[PDB]
């Protein structure tokens, strides 16, 4: 019979096996996704007005123990400076990776042989990569440039199993000194590309889903 | 102040001519590092007379800080984007050169000035663009991790165009100033 052919009996370690890595939300971002949602996060978006990492974003980042590591493309040159660096971090902070064409070069370069891109770093490989966190997207720039770059961090994700978290700043930003260029303004498919968009406005800061 | 407290760029508002000589007196003459001023400007305003009676220059522990001092006027974010150039360029090749220590101090005034001019030649968008791919090029070359040449840059505003900062402490306005802009999204501190 066809039917007998066809069945398909599962082992429960399936369901609860993965070759990926999974974003772990700090409380200060829980009771927004549900749960079986928040087991699944492997892209996150964040958009807030500090120039420096807001708490909720540092706690998303050292998420680190043992051998795992981060990759951090510091645009910015923030989380790179001396006094910032952690154990549990890589680092990309170098004048071909600040436009978005070298940074598209470095990334292509890490599918294609993550020894030779992770060099770049000053990296010993005795770890997993568990994630890579670019900062500050709104310093890029398009369409074309954002839909590549979303879909080499996608075949990132594939290949290696890391997460992916990105910053952007809001609105105000864009709007320019004097508002002489007139909630962020990133590519709709790049921002489809998301698995959960967090908002960060601020008395005091509160943390909204889009 | 001192050289090796200095953030990657900071903004600092109205410092009175006595002050900024002072600042430039103790740090040039710190003993056993090669320290540099490139004092770039759009008008030509280097407090030199002030500065000359607060560092003589006949007095012979001066004779190495003007050795020291570079005089730029820089009109538009084009020129500045050079003297950047220049600056990479000095840096490069002292580390190449090395495999004693090189630390340069760049002090940006009227920087607002030079802004309002590019962008009467060209877009919004285009200096906005030139404005960000100087500084984030700052921020990369004063983040290098070599010890043998280095560079920090400030950043001089009146304090008139950082009304947020001082509104923050705790008007209806067009958008941001710029030295407000570059407050909230290119330096990392501003020092009062």
């Amino acid at each position: 019979m066809e039917v007998l052919k066809n069945i398909r009996i599962y082992p429960l370690s399936n369901f609860i096996t993965s070759t990926k890595n999974y974003i772990n939300l700090p409380n200060e971002l829980r009771n927004l996704i549900s749960e079986e949602q928040e087991s699944k996060l492997g892209f996150l978006h964040i958009i807030e007005s500090d120039f420096k990492p807001s708490v909720a974003l540092q706690k998303l980042v050292n998420c680190t123990t043992g051998d795992e590591k981060i990759l951090i493309i510091d645009i910015v040159s923030i989380w790179s400076q001396q006094k910032q660096r952690q154990h549990g971090a890589i680092y990309m902070n170098s004048l071909s990776c600040i436009n978005i064409t070298g940074l598209i070069v470095f990334l292509e370069l890490l599918y294609d042989s993550p020894m030779d891109a992770l060099r770049r770093c000053q990296v010993n490989f005795n770890f997993q990569l568990r994630g890579i966190v670019i900062d500050n997207l709104s310093f890029l720039n398009n369409l074309s440039k954002f839909e590549k770059l979303f879909k080499i961090l996608r075949k990132l994700r594939e290949f290696l199993g890391c997460w992916i978290i990105t910053k952007s700043f809001p609105t105000d930003f864009y709007n320019g000194i004097e508002n002489t260029l007139v909630p962020t303004k990133l590519p709709d498919s790049y921002m489809k590309g998301m698995d959960l968009i967090i908002y960060r406005e601020v008395g005091r800061p509160q943390y909204r889903r889009i | 102040m001192e050289y090796e407290d200095l953030e990657l760029i900071t903004i600092w508002p109205s410092p009175t001519k006595n002050k900024l000589c002072q600042f430039i007196k103790q740090n040039l003459s710190k003993e056993h590092v090669v320290t540099q001023l490139f004092f770039i400007d759009a008008t030509s305003s280097f407090p030199l007379s002030q500065f000359q009676k607060l560092v003589p220059p006949t007095l012979p522990e001066n004779v190495r800080i003007y050795e020291n001092i570079r005089i730029n006027t820089c009109l538009d974010l084009e020129e500045l984007s050079a003297i950047t150039v220049k600056l990479l360029q000095i840096l490069s090749m002292n580390k190449i050169n090395a495999q004693e220590p090189l630390k340069i101090i760049l002090y940006i005034n009227g920087l607002e000035v030079m802004f309002r001019n590019s962008q009467f030649k060209s877009s919004p968008q285009r200096s906005h663009e030139l404005l960000r791919d100087t500084l984030l090029k700052l921020r990369v070359m004063g983040n290098d991790e070599n010890e043998n040449a280095s560079i920090r840059t400030l950043l001089e505003f009146p304090k008139e165009q950082l009304l947020d900062y001082y509104l923050k402490k705790n008007r209806i306005k067009n958008g941001d100033s710029l030295a407000e802009y570059i407050w909230k999204y290119y330096a990392d501190s501003l020092f009062e």
